[PDB]
């Protein structure tokens, strides 16, 4: 039996088993300072609705916070495939503000991006859930959506924020709300008569800590290594239909940088990655007679066809030399997020990891920003020539190629994130490094 | 940033183990089955 | 494991040695030995390198 | 170039990240260990198995320590592919520990359901199903062997490995009971399946085998581990209508530091269901056509995401009257809780509430103690049962606070509570500290 | 048991080791210490007509499809530990 | 570099360690969608790791489909097959850049890299055997793709 | 590449521009006959052509590189050559079969 296994041993176990160290089945728990976390409303300063710009304090109802999430209430413009993580794209953005300083700010693009990403499996689906309709609602149907924010101390309780540390600083969050919404109060360019405007309410939970850590948080400085985004919007060098578009992009980065991320989009579409096209999910109606290659099926806005992704190539340069070789845009696609993070990343996103895990909160390697005088980003474009309207065209193309519609994903999105240190004392707190 | 001296570098084979294989094979032994002397053409076989 | 990068390389035993020189280009076709005579630079000018050829095997 | 000309722009924001190096990720130490081997033993069935019959065994002296535990069951389909869910988790009806000839925990299948609702996911919950179920449309009279793993403490991991030859005077039993009707398998909704066979069973214990030091420290010294247990009781469902949205108040009688709650609401008469039926696809039998039927489920497909077919509006928990935490809505404790505590996918009519930041682990990580509540209340309010079940524009378009007028049918409420304990280990004898 | 994932029919999977997706050991089982070691395997019946999905699909346990015998080869495959010793520049196994 | 060929390469000291290899394909679609089954995964017949000239280690295709479906999971396995294989039903004539990892000990983990900056007198190589035939790529069944 | 370092990298671009900028007289010619076909040559003629790489140690002796003071570094060449010829597998975009 087992006792097979055990007597089969020799001189080549004694790496794995000879003067052991560990076992198995003793596990150890470590015992912990007792705590509690309890969630609590925020109140909303100013009215919410589309186009509105509103803001909460973090009230003094906990001494750590961590997960925060902004619920909406909305109601469908029109009928399942409509529309497409609508919650995600009222929520515009998310600025976060302490004593007056900005720390950080994530963007409903960023929320999209980090998603396709970073999220995967079931966290990606259950994300969907809290953001979309998923169960083919239909017009009018009410829903209240979670969108979670993604600052570092929403990730991990090993950041709480610890309010009580900032006795003497004002922690806020200013929330943008979009000016519309695909499907909920605009279909495409035209306004939905009779949407309703959005209700909204911001959850923050907070931890309850006993005694003695109460007393520590509130009276020691504190160092909080934190996650900070970067972001800069640009000019995408228009793709062409004769030939390659290229285009340099001064990364107008700093900090310690665990990695970069971007898209190329059409802002017209939120979400919109690629080139629409007449096969089925790529455009409104398609794979039919009524299909059209101007309008997404919002409800199937993503895909993983890099057919009509618009990006063939790209590298990094820092100080006009070259950081990597020059690798093919379905290298960024699918190959740096099967190293880097494990998860499957939607055509038309791309990540290139500086970090051997990006995906989680240890900084394992980064590329100092802070220390390059010219940093760089040089991409090549596809050529625009596949006729959209045709599958046989859309479908049976070259690596090389991509959609005549691919022309229309002239944004582009350039994100970084990077590490910095939140220091908090006396009461007081900020950024270690302005840049 | 790297040195790279596998240019005169010896074969991996001289860092082997060649006693730390498998089992010890008991199957080679010796041979100490004699058979019986018996008679032959050169020494025959006695009278009745 | 080895020493590399200082080692005492090969000067003259590594493309074999020569064992003709110069000594071929008045070279002897007799089959009997010759009588050498030492190179003993005598010209102030027009001089030669002919290697006097001495028959180490002779007849 | 490269990568060389990233490590050369070094400065002052890379000390708090590399200045006086602790670690590296290049040079992994693997850890030596005790030498032991693991082997599958058929355990012995007493008693008679059959539908709605008790049996029980004794988990044989084979081993030093113990973990996984798989009952396997042979079972056949009375009808064809869509008229079973999870066919095997609904034959074991229940487990339960006994050691010492004290109860030490017990599961029911209904926990099973609401244990994989919440804490599996991925292609970890599809593997499950493929081993309780028939999930490639197989036809009647198909036979399959099911494995339903336990999810005791000691089949979770081996750091909770139960030291059997330890307890030298107590014996470690688990007792089973089967389910008299299981879908699919000998009844059809209300109806026996005539001719349907009897379950064959059989119960596989995985031991562990140690090496000769780790057996003598496990029979002679006193181990304690911190392990888990489940409790939990049935209720009647305060029923909702078309006319009102009900409310409830549910006392808990609870006791020990508690992970979490976990809890849902269903119709007995049909196994896993949590969710009202409805003429849209997947809600009930037939659904998208003529015969569909809101009195009956499309069995294959009894669980869902569909929210709008889930009946609770709202909840809160009150410890001795005070509010634990601001009224959530029932979605909230569907796809929030598990989103930020556990990253799987809740189907709708599932919820949780954790007082843990990890409910899925086995490190505590808070935990409420209801021992020192005397009055833990669960608070329900019920969605309004008004929508036309049988017509997907009243299903699909409908509003937040209303449901199914076939959510009355989910007359049961199961709440359960995942709490700590320890188990006590000495002079031959096993234990627990706690009542 | 020791994964998490879930595998295809027609591929099997046994463990000697806790754990056998990490990097750390869990347990082995030594073969060079085992001079006789067999995988004894039984086959299915193959039986079943495969061009008519009623005998595929309500058929029982140990019975396969008539198209199961075009399956005629095994591969065995296993994963061990070995240790790579590197010094004076050099390197290889340390079990040959 | 062909079908059925064997080629090999070896490692560059442009580094002090590796870990992640990837081999980069180009093939193109014999047949419609549904005619392949990760061909990029099927075309790296096997590949070995080799130092100083002892074999270290060795997988097939087929260990590669194996190791997939025992251990890779979810969306790792589908990006996986998205690397490997046409999964958004293109067509024939279609082409596309493949990327097989490669999962010897060092593709797995940083703990492990290679570390190529120790090994200053012995070379590290890769090898190889690309397949005769990639199912709907260059033969569909027995019969060849003209 | 020395040592796995990238000391240089040189373009078609920059062999034209450099030698439009400083080559001259009959090494400019001279060293046109070795890259192109100067005599009217006609279709399906076939040549071999000498391209001088210009790094600095093929200009002057004085730059040689010291192989032998390198004994531990390799030095490599990296090449990749055109997709498309002018006038040899392409005319303008058409290929020429």
């Amino acid at each position: 039996g087992g006792l097979s296994q055990l007597v089969a041993y020799g001189a080549q176990d004694v790496y794995l088993t000879g003067n052991p160290q560990i076992t198995f089945f003793k596990t150890v728990y470590r015992r912990y300072t007792n705590f509690a976390i309890e969630s609590i409303q925020q109140t909303i300063n100013g009215s919410v609705g589309f186009g509105n710009k509103v803001s909460t304090q973090i009230s003094r109802n906990g001494d750590l916070i961590t997960d925060i999430v902004v619920e909406f209430v909305l109601t469908k413009g029109g009928n399942g495939g409509t529309t497409y993580y609508p919650a995600e794209e009222l929520l515009q953005d998310v600025e976060l503000e302490i004593g007056g300083q900005r720390i950080d700010k994530h963007y409903n693009d960023w929320f999209r991006t980090y998603d396709a990403l970073f999220r995967m499996n079931d966290d990606r689906y259950n994300y969907r859930r809290m953001t979309d309709w998923v169960n083919n609602e239909l017009v009018g149907a009410q829903k209240r959506f979670y969108v979670p924010l993604i600052f570092f101390f929403n990730q991990t309780p090993g950041l709480a924020l610890p309010l009580i540390a900032l006795q003497y600083h004002e922690v806020k969050l200013y929330f943008t709300l979009a000016s519309q919404v695909q499907g909920v109060n605009y279909n495409g360019s035209s306004a939905i008569a009779g949407a309703a405007q959005p209700t909204m309410s911001v959850w923050v939970d907070y931890i309850f800590l006993d005694t003695q850590e109460r007393t520590r948080f509130a009276q020691l400085p504190h160092e909080y290594l934190i996650e900070q985004l970067q972001f800069t919007g640009s000019e995408t060098a228009t793709p062409s239909a004769t030939t390659q578009a290229s285009q340099n992009i001064r990364l107008n980065f700093n900090h310690p940088t665990k990695y970069l991320a971007w898209n190329f989009n059409n802002p017209t579409n939120y979400g919109q990655y690629t080139a629409l096209a007449n096969i089925p999910g790529a455009c409104s109606g398609a794979g039919t007679a009524a299909a059209t290659v101007t309008t997404p099926d919002y409800g199937n806005t993503g895909t993983y066809n890099e057919q009509l992704a618009v990006l063939d190539s790209a590298k990094i340069q820092l100080n006009g030399q070259d950081r990597f070789a020059t690798r093919k845009g379905s290298y960024f696609n699918k190959v740096q997020p099967y190293q880097s993070i494990g998860g499957v990343t939607p055509a038309g996103v791309y990540l290139y990891s500086f970090a051997l895990k990006p995906a989680g909160r240890q900084p394992s390697g980064t590329c100092n920003f802070s220390r390059i005088d010219n940093a760089t980003l040089s991409l090549t474009y596809k050529t625009c020539s596949i006729d959209a309207t045709s599958p046989a065209a859309v479908l049976g193309n070259t690596e090389t190629v991509t959609a005549n519609t691919a022309t229309l994903l002239t944004a582009l999105n350039i994100y970084a994130k990077n590490y910095n240190v939140l220091r908090i004392m006396s009461g007081m707190g900020g950024l270690a490094y302005a840049n | 940033i790297n040195p790279n001296g596998e240019r005169d570098g010896t074969g991996s084979y001289v860092t082997e183990n060649m006693c730390s294989m498998t089992l010890e094979s008991q199957r080679g032994l010796v041979n100490r089955y004699i058979t019986p002397p018996g008679v032959t053409g050169v020494v025959q076989q006695g009278g009745e | 494991k080895n020493l590399q990068a200082q080692n005492f390389l090969t000067a003259t035993q590594w493309i074999g040695v020569n064992t003709q020189g110069s000594s071929l280009k008045n070279a002897n076709y007799d089959l009997r030995a010759d009588p050498i005579i030492p190179k003993a630079d005598v010209g102030p000018w027009m001089m030669s390198s002919v290697d006097p050829n001495i028959y180490q095997k002779p007849l």
